[PDB]
């Protein structure tokens, strides 16, 4: 979560239909735009993010809501045109001894501006006294990892979260969804829509 | 107001475990730390370890290890310390210490200290005190001053408050701290210095109060 | 293990005199991770000096700390009667944080001889099957004395418990009471009970003795 | 320029009333709140009263209720502070202050922006008494390390001041004039001392000049070493 | 009314340091807190209002904050004009109370105070009253204690003390203690002493004189 | 002038209400602009204005 | 969980007409028989106001 | 669950005063609190919901406010119908739990108790059981302490206390302490005393009787 990943999905046709089969029903909640009519509308560019957190922090993700993980790691902006995916990942992200590969931040000087990239690992100086890069009193290491084990409850289980962010610019629209077609009939009086001509 | 509240006094049998709690209020708990210090009667202030409230990392000294546990709860804002395998040497006062944090800044030293938790480790049961007066005689008088007292013996807890003549007599009253006998029971002496001329004309009564055993003893001297 | 040892066991002085307190560390620590705590009987310790040089809030300027490495000093410029207490030094940086020995700063005066009183067991006490003889030492300047219990001119060890009260604030007197606990049968099996005091103020040891049949 | 002038103060006897005045200049008076603040010597400050733009909100401290009455008039642009049954506590320096949002309190933003110079009000049974000056003669007990301490004791004066000068202003180094203290008899008293070298005793003449204008008393007291 | 308490009564400081004062209230007066500063012999002037907002023409070094029942005025850097007394005020309810004030002090090397005692003069003894004055001169720390001992007995309730302002040359204060007694009472005793307790002094110094000794 | 938040609509041509009918009424033919802002930090008393 | 809404339906609704049907919607060719996870979805998903 | 506590268990008050209740919890329950008033021998009724809004037909004297974990029920002026027991109620989630309650009390001059001790009856002694009753009569402070001493030895764990309601004529309270012992145990001892400590008594009052004395 502290070191998220970004990919630019451009120059293609989207297939949002495939996303519904994931999860028993879903965790698909979608902010700022009608979830079911994203196919016909067209967009400029589609950014995508990905990370893994526990249960309550998927609620903490929502725009405006404040939480230690939320404010110190991702911090979605107030005006948001995009939406997120989540699902249970206990099957492939749980270690009996405990997974040490996933880390989160706990405390920082202030909050991050929306979409800020911070991978800071320096020793934190909470007090005015200089820590001088060594642990001790009032001088704490700023990164603490999770520990995912099967025996923990659903609240503490790992969840994989994928965040989509739609944007519009002066571009001629490139990355939007598919258009389906029907059969072709002849010799009958039929209204038609041939590639925009009607 | 910034303060630390600890649990009440506890009496436990040797070999078992004891639970000590320290509740914090008036300051940002999630940005503080907890230090546990144990002090016996006339002995060393000793380290039990410290924990970061925010992160929960723990460390323990070699002297006090494999029987000390530290746990925390954010909702109750209370610090928890666990000690197992109690021994007679574990009878002492447990203090919790935290560095006060005004706002987002924390004072670079420990200022908030609790009132302490009295933990007594012994196998004897709660018993009432047997009070015996120290009758004055010609061998306890010198230079016109006579001394008499009352002896408190055999009380497992030792809050034996001794007042004389319902508190009317206070001058020259010397109540000494309790001493632990080989049997595991506490004993103390309370004596006064009075003029020799007052013997025979003034009545001296020692009032002994041992609340744990709910015992009230008043003996003529 | 970074242990702290304070060489001055006693710092008997007068209110106002130059007071110096020492804290020795077996191993060196960081410059500004030490503390100085003063503790009054019945009261929780309170911080005096942090960072080994800085004064805490509300601390008068009379308190000052100095030193580096393994030797550190707590200085009080002028002693006040609220300042006579036990001072502790504690580290803040090493993996262990231990406390020092503790310096008992008390008042000083001329040596005064103690008044010795002996108490035979009362009849009411004897009626219960127990007997205790109390030797009382009153108004002596040096806090620690030596009390020996002699029963029928024989020294007794392991059956006597002594208790000491705090220093008096009026006339600088330390008190002491020694109680010899014996059973009724053991008390009645012996004739003469005596307590011997070898206090410094006493030029010669003073023994108070009593006989059972002369009571 | 936004300025405020206070007037009407003076010395008053108990059982007699007075009326203080608060002038307004450099600012619009009909829409601004006004308050009174008094300051007795060396006890901080104290709030007196506060009035509103429309003379609808008028409030006093409970210590001064039932005896004072604040008023204002738009025609002359002045604030009037009316005294009744003056007592000992009324002896203080009174400031008239101007608020910035036409009402006393309750608003999120309020503050006494301008503070006047203030007028002095004294309540007592005053009877003009000249000062009595007694010499603090230098002796063996006032000499330490080659310097001698000497002074003059100004004692007994209902009027508070007594300008004290040494050698008609010729001696100024080391001169320390203590502030006056109100004695139990109701008369003021103070001391003024100057440190001089011990070798100058017997060769240099020291005279302290005490001037009390209200009683028109001028006394020049010569200080001489005590001849045993 | 709401009671306001200043935690620091007096604060000695030097140029370039930081000074913070604490105004504490009893109930919760939200953020209706401001501060004044009074110059020596001059009317107080507002510095910050609403505990956060600077008014006008005030140096940027002055700053402050406050939430709930705690409000702190902070001075980032010190200047020669900063030395003064500061006050805090509440604004929640209609009655207003001014704080007792925090006096900031200049920094100067501590010097031991000189102690002198002046027996009553013959002229004032002729008037039926006797006043003995103990002079306590040239001391930087204003905190000084004077105890009067008459025939080795402590006297309380008949002594008045006056402290001068900070000297402009050596920054050392002066204190005078006067013990006033009647002529008969003064003649009923022989030894009069004043005991001085100061931080600089090593031991309590006592100046005494004998009435029958010149 | 000063009004409450609910009747800010009433100050406009063609709408009715107690404030519009009685306190301030705009004409049918109007050429101008209206500016309004919150004054809770400025005109609100704890006791009441 | 007392306020529901409909997400998938075969065809658009006619004006001023009400449906209450609760039947599994088939997005795939294979029948679902009321119980399936792939290409078959429950028509109604509930709101959750906080 | 969240544990909720009322700070004042009992609060004596008079007509026209102000009464404040301190209902403090552990976690933060936002503003999901309410207050109930239980009439004497009647079902409780609502006074306030959501900590700020009056429900209906409730006197304007009742008022309240609070934020987070802190809330205050306040009564501006008292009326004769106000005397009752108050309960505060949280509503953050489903394990709903009532507080221990606050009982409001009247205000009157304190009185001293009359102490009487009753030896066990002969008819009771014939049944093998003995009951000793110590009677407290007319003590206005409901708070009273009774201690049983048998042969000058204090007894614990064998005494039961029962107190009547406040009297409708003189507003007095009556407390009965009964010490129950077996016939053999009763005959094994001679002196039975009940010690009463009360605000109206300067010193504890002990009433004692001897089993062998009529």
């Amino acid at each position: 979560v502290y070191a998220w990943n970004r990919k630019r999905i451009s120059n293609c046709v989207a297939d949002y239909s495939v996303l519904y089969n994931l999860a028993p029903f879903f965790t698909f909640k979608c902010y700022g735009v009608s979830p079911t009519k994203l196919n016909d509308l067209c967009f400029t560019n589609v950014y995508a993010d990905s990370f893994v957190i526990r249960g309550d922090e998927v609620r903490q993700i929502a725009p405006g809501q404040t939480g230690n993980i939320a404010d110190y790691n991702y911090k979605l902006p107030d005006d948001f045109t995009g939406c997120v995916i989540a699902w249970n990942s206990n099957k492939l992200d749980s270690k009996v001894s405990g997974n040490y590969n996933y880390l989160y931040r706990l405390f920082r000087k202030s909050n991050l501006k929306p979409f800020e990239r911070d991978i800071s690992t320096e020793i934190y100086q909470a007090g005015n006294k200089p820590c001088n890069g060594v642990a001790g009193f009032n001088c704490y290491f700023p990164l603490r990892s999770y520990s995912f084990r099967p025996t923990y409850g659903v609240g503490h289980q790992p969840y994989r979260v994928v965040v989509l962010s739609f944007e519009l610019l002066h571009a001629p629209a490139t990355v939007c969804g598919p258009k389906k077609s029907t059969n072709l009939v002849k010799n009958k009086c039929v209204n038609f829509n041939f590639n925009g001509l009607k | 107001q910034m303060q630390l509240v600890q649990s009440g006094p506890e009496v436990k049998k040797p070999g078992t475990s004891v639970k000590v709690s320290c509740k914090a209020s008036g300051f940002t708990f999630t940005s503080s730390a907890v230090q546990w210090v144990r002090q016996a009667r006339g002995q060393r202030l000793e380290w039990i370890g410290w924990i970061v409230v925010g992160s929960g990392n723990t460390d323990y000294a070699q002297q006090f290890q494999e029987r000390v546990t530290i746990t925390r709860d954010m909702s109750t804002s209370t610090a928890y310390m666990e000690l197992s395998s109690l021994g007679s040497e574990d009878t002492a006062v447990y203090y919790c210490a935290a560095p006060n944090c005004s706002g987002g800044s924390c004072y670079d030293g420990f200022d908030l200290w609790g009132q302490g938790t009295m933990v007594t480790v012994s196998s004897a049961s709660t018993k009432g005190p047997s009070v015996f007066p120290l009758a004055p005689s010609s061998k306890s008088t010198s230079g016109g001053t006579a001394a008499l007292g009352c002896l408190v013996k055999d009380y497992f807890p030792e809050p034996v408050t001794v007042s004389w003549n319902s508190g009317a007599l206070t001058s020259g009253v010397h109540t000494f701290p309790a001493v632990l006998q080989s049997s595991g029971l506490y004993s103390l002496s309370s004596v006064v210095t009075v003029p020799s001329s007052s013997l025979g004309t003034q009545t001296y009564i020692c009032n002994v109060n041992h609340k744990p055993s709910n015992t009230k003893v008043d003996k003529k001297v | 293990e970074i242990v702290l040892t304070q060489s001055p066991g006693t710092l008997s002085l007068s209110p106002g005199e130059r007071a110096t307190l020492s804290c020795r560390g077996s191993q060196s620590v960081r410059s500004s991770y030490l503390g100085w705590y003063q503790q009054k009987p019945g009261q929780a310790p309170r911080l005096l000096i942090y960072g080994a040089s800085s004064r805490a809030t509300g601390i008068p300027d009379r308190f000052s700390g100095s030193g580096s490495g393994t030797d550190f000093t707590l200085t009080i410029s002028r002693l006040e009667p609220e300042d006579f207490a036990v001072y502790y030094c504690q580290q803040y940086g090493s993996s262990p944080w231990t406390f020092g020995q503790g310096t008992k700063v008390e008042i000083k005066g001329t040596v005064a001889a103690p008044s010795v009183f002996i108490f035979p067991p009362s009849d009411e006490q004897l009626k219960s099957g127990t007997a205790s003889v109390v030797c009382l030492l009153n108004n002596f300047y040096p806090r620690e004395a030596k009390v020996q219990w002699k029963v029928d001119n024989a020294l007794q060890s392991g059956n006597s418990q002594e208790s000491v009260t705090e220093q008096d604030s009026k006339d600088s007197t330390y008190s002491l009471s020694s109680t010899l606990t014996l059973s009724k049968a053991d008390y009645e099996k012996h004739k003469v009970y005596a307590c011997e005091v070898t206090h410094q103020g006493l030029s010669s040891p003073v023994t108070k003795s009593f006989n059972r049949g002369e009571c | 320029e936004v300025q405020l002038v206070e007037s009407g103060g003076g010395l008053v006897q108990p059982g007699r009333s007075l009326r203080l005045s608060c002038a307004a200049s450099g600012f619009r008076f009909d829409d601004y709140a006004l308050h009174w603040v008094r300051q007795a010597p060396e006890k901080g400050l104290e709030w007196v009263s506060g009035i509103s733009w429309n003379s609808n909100n008028i409030g006093y401290a409970e210590s001064v209720k039932g005896r004072f009455t604040i008023s204002r008039d738009t025609a002359k642009k002045s604030l009037y502070l009316q005294m009744n049954d003056l007592r000992a506590e009324d002896t203080a320096l009174y400031y008239c202050v101007k608020d910035r949002h036409y009402d006393s309190s309750g608003y999120f933003v309020n503050g006494f922006d301008i503070w006047g110079q203030g007028t002095l009000v004294t309540v007592s049974a005053a009877s003009t008494k000249g000062p009595s000056v007694f010499p603090l003669a230098p002796s063996s007990k006032s000499t330490s390390g080659g310097t001698a301490a000497l002074g003059c004791l100004v004692k007994d004066y209902f009027p508070e001041p007594v300008t004290v000068s040494w050698n008609s202003g010729a001696l100024t180094s080391g001169v320390h004039t203590f502030p006056a203290v109100l004695q139990s008899s109701g008369l003021y008293s103070l001391s003024s001392v100057v440190t001089v070298p011990s070798s100058s005793l017997g060769t240099q003449t020291y005279i302290c000049n005490v001037n009390h204008k209200p009683s028109n008393t001028k006394v020049d007291k010569r200080v001489e070493p005590k001849s045993c």
